[PDB]
């Protein structure tokens, strides 16, 4: 109960704030944080439980404070996260971010683990997920230290290999990391990826079962970013089983839920709408994996089966074997 | 397009 400023261990206050205060430890937070000794090591742990919560206005103003601070540790963390939000914000590119990083550089083994951590969220952002899964290997837990900060990036690695599993069709593998994040995870956003994650495997098996898992994920889904991403989830779960779909998203310019009303769109039966729709996305630069689910709604309305074709192909450009099955499978009924 | 996240 000290002064803001000589705190020894938020790890001791945060497991009684979530004991006492569940509800509304965003609000409380978001004014202890700042409190904090920018020089600190409580302050560098602030923004990676920050960060994780993914409550960004409270997260980079935690940054200022570590770039803006002089001890040396500080301000590498503060760099580090402050390239981590940059391509969360699709301010910098990938290319440009991987340049960056080089001319520093990182000697604490945290910020040389999460430099490459923060990279599998860029690349399964974009859809690379060739990138994505050999980078999983160069991350060694072995160079972390014991303590709060390696229980946190095992929850992240835990998620980044559930969509790891899942990209290669390993539903089982996928289901598993998720349900291990969940057991050894308290933050709202580590849950809600994990049940986004399990009613993703279920896409195909079972319609029900697949939302279950969202319906749960929904209880964790307060950041309005993870509620547009759980209603393009329902889009498109109700797209795929012809189900009654209140999750389409009629004001947003995201290229995913632009496609997801123009999957709604074919479904309906107005075409001259889903194509134009198709027609505007075919102006934005969309990633290998868009363009496999763009060129697979594009086969399910001209019957053009070179357009399955370019669905595959990048779809195995992307290194998806999972919803690879999309176009794969509207060929066998076409012959 | 299907929505992932981690």
């Amino acid at each position: 109960n000290t002064p803001e400023k000589e705190m020894e261990n938020l790890g001791g206050l945060l497991k009684i704030v979530k004991n006492l205060f569940p509800d509304s430890e965003e609000q409380l937070l978001s004014e202890y944080f700042l409190e904090l000794d920018p020089n600190k090591k409580c302050a560098r742990q602030s923004v990676e439980y920050s960060d994780i919560n993914q409550w960004d206005t409270l997260t980079d103003k935690i940054i200022i404070n570590l770039c803006n601070s002089k001890n040396s540790t500080s301000q590498e963390w503060g760099k580090v996260y402050s390239l981590h939000r940059k391509l969360n914000k699709n301010e910098i590119s990938l290319n440009d971010a991987i340049r960056e990083s080089g001319k520093c550089k990182i000697k604490s083994a945290e910020m040389l683990f999460f430099s490459n951590a923060m990279l599998m969220y860029a690349y399964l952002n974009i859809g690379e997920f060739g990138l994505m899964k050999s980078t999983s290997k160069l991350l060694e837990f072995d160079d972390l230290p014991e303590g709060f900060i390696k229980e946190s990036f095992k929850s992240r690695v835990s998620m980044l290999e559930a969509n790891i599993s899942l990209n290669e069709n390993s539903l089982l593998e996928a289901r598993q990391h998720s349900n291990r994040a969940i057991e050894n995870s308290n933050v709202n956003r580590i849950c809600f990826f994990a049940y986004l994650t399990i009613g993703n495997t279920l896409i195909f098996e079972d319609y029900d079962e697949a939302k279950k898992a969202y319906i749960k994920g929904q209880k964790y889904a307060k950041n309005p970013v993870h509620q547009e991403m759980l209603d393009g989830a329902l889009c498109f779960l109700s797209n795929i089983w012809k189900k009654e779909n209140q999750w389409v998203n009629y004001n947003s310019d995201n290229i995913k839920y632009l496609q997801l009303r123009a999957f709604y769109y074919i479904n309906q039966g107005n075409i001259e709408e889903a194509t134009e729709i198709l027609d505007e996305l075919s102006s934005r630069d969309q990633d290998e994996n868009e363009l496999g689910f763009y060129y697979y709604y594009k086969g399910l309305i001209s019957q053009d089966k070179t357009d399955y074709a370019k669905s595959i192909r990048y779809f195995k450009k992307s290194d998806d074997k999972y919803f690879i099955q999309l176009p794969l499978l509207q060929l066998e009924r076409m012959g | 397009s299907a929505i992932r996240g981690a």
